[PDB]
């Protein structure tokens, strides 16, 4: 029989075993990414992909969605942050060692961009792996770009140094979204999929593309679309002039590198 | 696969399946099918205490290979939110 009042008392433990588990990814390999092919619409592609974190459990897969919510009680999204930056550094050098010149984006938040261990991390892996800089982007909400600025602004000097490429994803919604970009010169501008989701469809959504990319090609700033999932939107996004798109009608995620890359 | 379903017996079963910790609430579901993390599937959920089959639109966040399966997360419109708290408020003990 289900007793309600034991189950109550029982919760606080079970979040304290989440925790843990947590705590004990951040050494190992219990922690994984997962990579989803980005591929250049206009010209000659870049071997790109991005990474996702997961963790695994005897062949479980879990969604950081799955715990997410508990590191974020527990100040644990910037450590799991250098994790990824870590293993994804690590994952350039292996491919880089078989003749591979791949390049991955990794997400990282704002609590990053004033973690000394970060900039550490990112300076000492790409020398212990001989990976070339250039080879890592670095992407992070717009939203919290605009709302953590000075020590945005910190951060992109000291990891452009290292030619490390530093982006906005989630950008563009906003009356002039390019007014941040006099205080914040992005590598990249990946568009909010609140802009492009129904690009197809809404004259509204193309306008707003068309003035962005119009915009960021005379800077010389990337532009990139996701959660691209069909061909009347990839059709859009050439004629915009966006640079990159990534989605199920480009490739799914998965374990392995093995898109060729067209 | 196309609909999946989820009927739960009793409290224990819904204590068990129900996953507390996630944004918004989820569930695990047995299946023996291959989904992926992220894809958006489409649950009718059945509770202890009543027939009605409840819709869930809702985004794999977790595979396992007890059971073989998927843990689904409960979106945040008023459907998923209505789904949470008549869980919620079952496995308090409640009415
Ligand atoms: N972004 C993106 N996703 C696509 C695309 N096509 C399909 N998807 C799938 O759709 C889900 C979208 O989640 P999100 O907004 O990136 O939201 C993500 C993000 O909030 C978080 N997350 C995922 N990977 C990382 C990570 O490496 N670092 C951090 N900090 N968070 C992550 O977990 C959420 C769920 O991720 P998943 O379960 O992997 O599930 C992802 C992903 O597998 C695409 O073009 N772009
Ligand atoms: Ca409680
Ligand atoms: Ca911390």
């Amino acid at each position: 029989i289900y007793d309600p009042a034991a189950a109550d008392r029982a919760e606080e433990e079970r979040i304290e075993r989440w925790v843990e588990q947590l705590r004990e990814a951040l050494v190992g390999d219990g922690f994984l990414l997962h990579y989803q092919p980005v591929l250049n619409l206009q010209g000659e592609p870049l071997e790109l992909y991005q990474a996702f974190l997961r963790l695994e459990r005897n062949g479980e897969m879990m969604s950081p969605n799955a715990f997410m919510a508990i590191a974020e009680e527990h100040d644990l999204v910037t450590e799991i942050d250098r994790w990824v930056v870590a293993r994804a550094i690590r994952q350039l050098g292996e491919r880089q060692r078989a003749g591979h010149k791949t390049h991955l984006l990794v997400r990282i938040g704002p609590n990053s961009f004033s973690d000394p261990q970060m900039i550490d991390t990112i300076r000492e892996q790409l020398a212990v792996y001989g990976v070339p800089g250039e080879r890592l982007w670095l992407q992070t909400p717009e939203s919290k770009v605009f709302t953590h600025l000075r020590n945005a602004q910190q951060f992109l000097a000291a990891v452009s140094a290292m030619d490390c490429k530093v982006g906005l994803e989630q950008f563009g919604s906003g009356l002039d979204s390019f007014q941040l970009l006099a205080h914040f010169h992005p590598a990249f501008l990946k568009l909010d999929r609140g802009i492009t989701g129904d690009i197809a469809s809404a004259r509204d959504s193309q306008e707003k593309i068309r003035e962005i990319t119009s915009r960021a090609q005379p800077a010389g700033i990337l532009t990139m679309a996701e959660f691209v999932a069909d061909a009347q939107s990839m059709s859009s996004f050439f004629s915009a002039g966006v640079d990159y798109v990534q989605g199920d009608f480009v490739a799914p995620t998965g374990p392995l590198m093995n898109y060729e890359f067209g | 696969q196309g609909i999946l379903s989820l009927a739960l017996k009793d409290k224990p079963a819904l204590y068990s399946a129900y996953m507390p910790f996630v944004k918004g609430g989820g569930i695990f579901v047995p299946t023996p099918k291959r989904y992926m993390l992220g894809d958006e599937v489409f649950l009718l959920l059945t509770l202890p205490d009543s027939s009605e089959r409840l819709p869930v639109a809702g985004k794999v966040i977790w595979t396992t290979p007890r059971a073989a399966g998927i843990g689904v997360q409960f979106p945040d419109g008023p459907e998923g939110e209505a789904v949470r708290n008549k869980i919620e408020t079952l496995l308090a003990g409640l009415t």
